[PDB]
């Protein structure tokens, strides 16, 4: 077990999603489109600018949501196939005290808070129900690799990151003893 | 503070006239009913008595109303149900009007003048027109559009007016068509839950459930002042009348009176309600008369036309197409 | 905090599971009407009959989903409009040792898992997706109130047994101070 | 005995009380005292390729009798065993060298069917919930199935009466359309848990199918729904695979929870299991001449073997991307038998369902059934 092994920064980590591994449970495997979402994503930063999580896969248009710090503030966004929409949050993120996280998108309807603060809620665009995911989230950043573009200036972040406590769906994530694909090994040189 | 108009000397107006004081302007006709939802019911009260009057019943979760005075109709949204229906105001015969596309409809108003039902539905991100039987129905504005609640017509200004309470907030009107999208107030507001026109006296009224305040604006939006900014946990539906306010309130679960001018003479006309939403004042010279756009003529095109700037232009459903300016095809 | 909780039977607990909180979100009021259900609790027991734990307005063929000790066997009922389905889990529950259950519903799909066993899977008859509910939730059991005509017969025995550990969705449930309608603050004896 | 057994046929036992023969307890026949022949009729195993009477091994109509006197060859082309991976479908000549994709870019294709004589393969894919057609060439693709899927479990083509079926364990039913997809009619519904592969007998006018949900079952109904009744309910978990010899006039079915692959007459009685090793994850099984051949999740590969013995058990392809359903394709794997509609008055008003020993007249959803020939929206 690691109940809080934390981050490089130089560590951009690509997390399992979800899967029907069939072997056990003999249901067709398959890809499953997404409507349903949650977790209790804790988190810490100095940085005023920079990108966090993004959920589903990388193409031309395929399929997303995602949460980047846009001018300090907090917004969470996804696109559907009929046209994105963002949910920021009032809060300023720089503290390095530690902020706790929750967002949910029900189908359509999407929701985030950052810490006590309302949770600002909001509505995908009519005509497009859909979220495309492999079952394989990405997290923390990446090389040469921000898709398609619906990108401002905050999606361009390699963010060298320090977090905890990631919560997926419903169940809690064994932060890097079963890490997926596993970059490097350390706890946070915490404030 | 001279009802409707000066010039020393005060002046009455259209259906109205001046009260043995020569500065109060009382309207003609009946008597002003409050006529107004209640989730389960569909209520009428008289302003100054505890006078009780259910006018429909087994509802699910109405929300929205409107009428037609003239034609004799009541129109209604519910929100679990996502439908929006109508009725004989006789309180008889009751009908689906809008079935499939609905969430939230919140906002509802119809343009008697035209023969237009227009509402809102805050799920759906989306104000919506058609006919009174509810037919030729049409989308009018998605674009921009977050969480609409209030909507308020001015068939004579061929204008449209709304509330839009998602983080933007905005209290913006159109003309009836979708043209000359602007905004009447963009500032200090976070929950408009209310808005009304009060044509006898050229201003809008509308409600912020965050600040509470009922605020004044012309039509322009310049000249805004808060009338009142107390006694408003949590106002959502506002109708004026005469020199009156009347809202419903969800935390004092009431109806509420108030003077336009002042916020003077504030008054619970009803307490104890299920759950005040939508409210009206039911009565004749709240719905003035003006010039059918589309009168002793082509009353819409092949299908409905919808009253812009003077000239009406021409409108068509959704998966039709235009063709002309006197022309609707799918 | 209170930590486990002992039912004798005759202690039946309501909470609010799922609202409208119109006051806080200015949202028009409704009823919830749930895509989703998770839940997670720890259980101890000795009888072989009873229900444990209930959520959804109690009237008559309202939405529900329910979960009853039936015949020394856990098992998960819902009713989303069409017709119900049960869950039956492989697992003999009457062994006086604390044992971890897993219930999850996706719109008609669900599952329950009582301990290590494998997960018993099944779908509610097509036609309806919605737990139509007012949100009510009740840990126990209930009080002259197996509303309407419905239920298999074991759905009276009060439970008679002992719980902790308490997850209604993405929120840890706090057993007491969570209450709504509290019989008495007791905590559980452990033999 | 011992000059009296100088010539008493085999068993001699000058006991009794002088002279008396018998048999080894197999070549039974006595015909006139110092004489035994041999026992057969059949019944009691004799595998050759076909069967034996009174000493035969003759091939059926299709085969022709291999040097071997034993064994047949399909007579036709040489067959080939068709396949859905998923991210596409491919087929493979058995024991070869090679290996022939034939659609590509697809989502996750899992159940297919093929129209022999209307070069056809249909296929559904799980993931797209739509159950697909291209001509056999590999060409034209047009959805016959759009809406109203969640988990297209399996495929069936009536090659006789030109009607295509289907199973969705995301809705259990099962749902009968024209090989265009038209007169689209849900044909079984109540007490359907997860019903997967689906096996067909246009000659009986006849349905077989899994049902792996919570009473585990292999099931039959007359093509038209009618006549109901339970194969196996006994010693299943996971059924799925399911294929019909029908020149063996049996069925053989796998179960990857037991890791066998059972067979049986077409009532179900006499049920043998055939195959009880080297089956992790079998998915997908087929029939042809004497072999079995099945998918396998776990090993990823087509598998074959005897379909008597089990033995000379087999690797086709290894290292598929996931195999899922699995075919011969063969003409004799479909024989043409009579057609119970005919002539297309048969053809009913919407739907000719054979039913029973005959058909009857069904009618797509919506549509109101009027005096038993015609149907009405
Ligand atoms: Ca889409
Ligand atoms: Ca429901």
């Amino acid at each position: 077990a690691l109940e809080t092994l934390a981050f490089d920064g130089r560590t951009y980590i690509e997390y399992l999603n979800a899967v029907i591994e069939s072997e056990l449970t003999n249901e067709i495997p398959a890809e499953k489109a997404l409507q349903s979402n949650h977790f209790e994503l804790s988190l810490r930063t100095e940085a005023t600018q920079g990108l966090v999580l993004w959920i589903g896969k990388a193409a031309e248009r395929a399929d997303y949501m995602a949460l980047a710090i846009v001018d300090g503030h907090l917004q969470l966004s996804y696109d559907l196939g009929s046209q994105p929409v963002v949910l920021r949050s009032t809060v300023k993120v720089n503290t390095n005290r530690w902020l706790r996280i929750r967002a949910h998108r029900e189908h359509r309807e999407g929701s985030l808070q950052v810490g006590n603060e309302a949770p600002v809620t909001g509505s995908s665009p009519l005509g497009a129900t859909q979220l495309d995911t492999d079952g394989a989230l990405w997290l923390g950043g990446l090389q040469k690799l921000p898709v398609g573009q619906a990108l401002p200036k905050a999606y361009g972040t390699g963010f060298v990151g320090c977090l905890r406590d990631v919560v997926v769906g419903h169940r809690q994530l064994h932060l890097l003893e079963d890490a997926v694909t596993k970059p490097e090994l350390r706890p946070c040189p915490t404030p | 503070y001279c009802s409707q108009g000066c010039t020393f000397q005060c002046w009455c107006e259209a259906g109205y006239e001046l009260r043995p004081d020569r500065r109060s302007c009382k309207a003609l006709g009946p008597e002003p009913v409050l006529l107004f939802a209640n989730r389960i019911d569909i209520r009428q009260v008289l302003p100054h008595r505890s006078e009780y009057t259910l006018l429909l019943n087994n509802l699910e979760n109405a929300i929205a109303l409107d009428f037609h005075h003239r034609r004799e109709l009541v129109f209604w949204s519910d929100v679990t149900l996502d439908r929006i229906l109508r009725a004989n105001l006789n309180g008889s015969n009751v009908e689906e009007v809008v079935s499939t596309g609905l969430e939230s409809p919140g906002g509802l108003a119809v343009d008697w003048v035209h023969d237009k039902l227009y509402w809102t539905d805050s799920g759906t991100s989306r104000i919506e027109v058609a006919n009174l039987d509810g037919a030729h129905r049409k989308v009018l504005l998605w674009q921009s559009l977050e969480k609409p609640r209030a909507i308020a017509l001015h068939p004579m200004e061929g204008t449209i007016y709304w509330t839009d309470w998602g983080n933007t907030p905005r209290i913006e009107a159109s003309s009836m068509d979708g043209s000359g999208r602007r905004i009447i107030a963009d500032t200090h507001l976070f929950w408009p839950n209310g808005l009304t026109i009060d044509y006898a006296g050229r201003r809008m009224y509308w409600v912020d459930a965050k600040h509470h305040v009922i605020e004044r604006a012309n039509l322009d939006g310049s000249h805004r002042k808060a009338v009142i900014s107390q006694g408003l946990p949590h106002p959502f539906a506002i109708t004026v009348f005469e020199d009156s306010l009347y809202w419903t309130d969800w935390h004092t679960k009431s109806i509420n009176s108030a003077n336009k001018f002042t916020g003077k003479n504030q008054e619970i006309i009803r307490n104890k309600l299920h759950f005040p939403m939508d409210i009206h004042t039911l009565h004749p010279q709240r719905q003035p008369a003006g010039k059918n756009r589309c009168g002793d003529n082509n009353g819409g095109c092949t299908h409905l036309c919808l009253p812009s700037g003077q000239n009406y232009t021409c409108a068509c459903p959704t998966g039709f197409r235009k063709i002309n300016s006197h022309a609707c095809a799918q």
